[PDB]
RNA sequence: GCCGUCGCUGGCAGUCGGCAGAGCGAGAAAGAGAGUGGCGCGGACGCUACGCCGCGACGAGUAGGAGGGCCGCUGCGGUGAGCCUUGAAGCCUAGGGCGCGGGCCCGGGUGGAGCCGCCGCAGGUGCAGAUCUUGGUGGUAGUAGCAAAUAUUCAAACGAG
RNA sequence: UGGAAUGCGAGUGCCUAGUGGGCCACUUUUGGUAAGCAGAACUGGCGCUGCGGGAUGAACCGAACGCCGGGUUAAGGCGCC
């Protein structure tokens, strides 16, 4: 909308806004990022930390997919079975222990960052953490690995 | 006969004459409206003495009798009959204006309508 | 000239690039075209599966 | 081409425009700078802050049971005057009945 | 003349909410007349709060809604909120609260719902306790926004732990001179 | 005295009426509270709450910023049972007025077919300049000038000349 | 007994235009014979600012501005203009 913006104010008065000594010329510092070493080292030190130089090694033909690991945590874990699967083994007194099958939901690690309700599960995944492995021993559970 | 408003108030306007736009007198390609001078040197916006004035916001009228003809009441334009019942709770502090394109027929049907509303109308032997 | 803080971004406009644009003001006029290319089809094959 | 080299002219009005500001005066300052081995030692003590907790209590519900024994053992003229008291809204609300039924 | 500055007058607080929504413009009607009409500054937060924008009434979780009304003290009251109450997929055992609340998620009325539970409004709140008494305010989280890790001291600058803005975070997107001791310097 | 801005994060849903009882300006934290025992059928205004009302203080301004425009231009979706050959747009006007202003409304004339108010939508949207662009017209001015190369005169004819 | 006086509501966060040629004055002050010169310090101005006075006037004296009525002043004045 042109009615609601700036430059419908700005008409009648002489400079348009932007300055009667120092005009509004074409290019009063260069094009784009043009003089990053020289006349805008203050901005591109003090706000772009680091833009200049190597590090690391390069890597040619880097495939995105061959390091595809999606991670889940044992907050969240429970939320990817139904409820009646949380609940039927509350419920339950066969110490029966749900196998939840994590990469069927999409992941392939499992980090342990939350807590974990008391019950056991058997938890089926490609890749596992050491603490994420230590709260499932701790509450009574299986970590399965599937290739 | 004349239809009196509620209450005739004295009117007091702080300023009669026109704005005049600067330097609207050696030209005719500047209209008399007015346009705040802006110019870096210019002796207008600089309230120089004895020059032309500007609409500050001091020169503001009395709310009690702003927009207030001289005859006590306050005005609305009329299109047709239609819109006098809209002002016939308001008899006594507005007026009917019939606007200009509502011809001869329509306007006579509708002075007509407003003397028995006793609405006061401001044009009423407008075209005839 | 940047401004206090923002991004160092690249803008890839240093082609003549207004002369290759493509707008897509024919997308829905393909789509019918394709729809009806697709039932022209799957009436040529009477009974024969529609997708193929 | 010779321009002014040099000024502090404006600089201390624009400096007062928003004002001089004495920092934020904060309780409980950072630790920060202090030296290494001390601030090792601080971080020993408590880290077993927590380790006399048990025998804590023991004496501040002692001292506070104590407490019982130690407080339980221990346990311009007369006419401005006078009118300041009848013209109490409530101190002289019967000085003042006493008036008004002074005139029956 | 007066040698006053006028430079801080005008007060920039809300006098209005911005929105032209006609269930929160009726509801800031029923707030503004108990904030004036009773001695209660709750009302008054609760109006005051009522203008402010979608980024300073932020979200509130399930959980710590838990964690704040499981505080000792605070129970049989209605935890009052001003923003939404959104759900959280990693608590387990949810309790019956009475809240008052402008959204509740529809995974959130559920499990509120199905804990037993009152989901009142901000018109039902006003008939029920018009000086709100029995009441806790709350507020989730206003420096939760990603927005507020880029604010402070710039980055590139002593002890300044500040996000910058990066086209993508990459071994080669500012990594190379203001971080290394090596390669130049690092703050 | 009036206009406006700012502040009081001020006041007003209490218009609580024969199902009535008309109050919250007053120096002093809190109820014109309940129960428990010793005729005449009457009463202005208000309240588009984005509204209305009351108090004080304040009011310069380039560059720049922001807001409010029931200021204006052209088209679009709605809406005015809108206006119009009993005269639309446009233009002229020693006519009447409104608004601080941008601007606007009436009257008279001219004209001959289309045009506007409101709620939203959109933008190639407001000119005094840019040695601006195109077109038109002035003072200069009945002025400069109609001066290189010797030279014209008389009578007659045609012809309004 | 909120531990001197006087005054005044403060604190904090984003986004941000214009500017980055200045000049004058009291006092101090460097170069220069000096300059309506070149160069610094402090405060106030002009620039961005009208108004009364100084006949006139960027900067001096008074005093800072919504539109008006009455009254009184500042600095300057009161033979005539
Ligand atoms: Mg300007
Ligand atoms: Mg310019
Ligand atoms: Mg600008
Ligand atoms: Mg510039
Ligand atoms: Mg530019
Ligand atoms: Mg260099
Ligand atoms: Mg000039
Ligand atoms: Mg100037
Ligand atoms: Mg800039
Ligand atoms: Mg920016
Ligand atoms: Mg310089
Ligand atoms: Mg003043
Ligand atoms: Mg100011
Ligand atoms: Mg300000
Ligand atoms: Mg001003
Ligand atoms: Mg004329
Ligand atoms: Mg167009
Ligand atoms: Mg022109
Ligand atoms: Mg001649
Ligand atoms: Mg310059
Ligand atoms: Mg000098
Ligand atoms: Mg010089
Ligand atoms: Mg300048
Ligand atoms: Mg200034
Ligand atoms: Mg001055
Ligand atoms: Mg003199
Ligand atoms: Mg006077
Ligand atoms: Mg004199």
């Amino acid at each position: 909308p042109s009615r609601l913006r700036k430059t419908r104010k700005l008409r009648g008065h002489v400079s348009h806004g932007h300055g009667r000594i120092g005009k509004h010329r074409k290019h009063p510092g260069g094009r784009g990022n043009a003089g990053g070493m020289h006349h805008h080292r203050i901005n591109f030190d003090k706000y772009h930390p680091g833009y200049f130089g190597k590090v690391g090694m390069r890597h040619y033909h880097l495939k995105r997919n061959q390091s595809f690991c999606p991670t889940v945590n044992l907050d969240k874990l429970w939320t990817l079975v139904s409820e009646q699967t949380r609940v039927n083994a509350a419920k339950n007194k066969t110490g029966a222990a749900p196998i939840i099958d994590v990469v069927r939901s999409g992941y392939y690690k499992v980090l342990g960052k939350g807590k974990l309700p008391k019950q056991p599960v058997i938890v089926k995944a490609k890749f596992f953490s050491r603490r994420a492995e230590e709260k499932i021993k701790g509450v009574g559970g299986a970590c399965v690995l599937v290739a | 006969a004349a239809l009196r408003p509620l209450v005739k108030p004295k009117i007091v306007k702080k300023r009669t004459k026109k704005f005049i736009r600067h330097q609207s007198d050696r030209y005719v390609k500047i209209k008399r409206n007015w346009r705040k001078p802006r110019g870096i040197d210019n002796r207008v916006r600089r309230r120089f003495k004895g020059q032309i004035l500007m609409p500050n916001i001091g020169y503001g009228s009395n709310k009690k009798t702003k927009h207030m003809l001289p005859s006590g009441f306050r005005k609305f334009l009329v299109h047709n009959v239609k819109e006098l019942e809209v002002l016939l709770m308001c008899n006594k502090s507005y007026c009917a204006e019939i606007a200009h394109n509502v011809s001869s027929k329509n306007r006579k049907a509708i002075v007509e309508r407003a003397a028995q509303l006793a609405i006061r109308v401001t044009n009423p032997n407008a075209r005839l | 000239a940047p401004s206090r803080n923002g991004m160092i971004l690249k803008p890839h406009f240093h082609k003549d690039w207004q002369r290759r644009v493509a707008t897509w003001f024919n997308q829905p006029a393909r789509k019918i075209r394709r729809r009806k290319a697709r039932q022209a089809r799957a009436r040529r094959i009477a009974p024969r599966p529609a997708a193929g | 081409a010779k321009s002014k080299n040099h000024t502090t002219h404006n600089q201390s009005r624009k400096w007062h425009r928003n004002g001089i500001k004495k920092p934020r005066s904060q309780r409980y300052e950072s630790l920060k700078g202090v030296d290494p081995k001390f601030l090792r030692n601080m971080r020993f003590a408590k880290k077993h802050n927590k380790k006399g907790l048990k025998k804590m209590q023991a004496n501040n519900a002692k001292a506070m049971a104590a407490r019982a024994e130690a407080i339980k053992a221990l346990v311009v003229s007369r006419k401005l005057h006078r009118l300041a008291y009848i013209a109490h809204p409530k101190l002289g609300r019967r000085a003042r009945a006493r008036i008004a039924r002074g005139l029956r | 003349g007066v040698d006053i500055r006028h430079n801080k007058d005008r007060k920039v607080r809300r006098k209005e909410p911005k929105s032209q929504d006609i269930y929160l413009r009726l509801l800031v009607k029923l707030y503004r007349f108990l904030a004036r009409r009773t001695n209660s500054t709750f009302n008054q937060v609760v109006l005051k709060r009522l203008f402010m924008s979608r980024t300073n009434r932020p979200p509130l979780s399930l959980s710590r809604m838990i964690r704040k009304m499981k505080l000792p003290g605070r129970e049989n009251k209605t935890a009052v909120v001003v923003g939404t109450v959104t759900d959280d997929v990693r608590v387990q055992e949810v309790p019956k609260l009475k809240v008052c609340a402008l959204r509740v998620t529809s995974r959130a009325r559920s499990r509120i719902l199905k804990a037993g539970g009152k989901i009142l409004t901000f018109d039902q709140l006003a008939l029920d306790s018009p000086k709100g008494r029995g009441t806790v305010l709350l507020s989730g989280p206003r420096k939760g926004r990603e927005v507020y890790r880029h604010f402070g001291k710039a980055p590139g600058t002593p002890h300044s732990h500040t996000k910058p803005y990066v086209r993508s975070k990459g071994r080669k997107f500012e990594r190379a001179r203001g971080r290394r001791a090596s390669r130049g310097y690092k703050n």
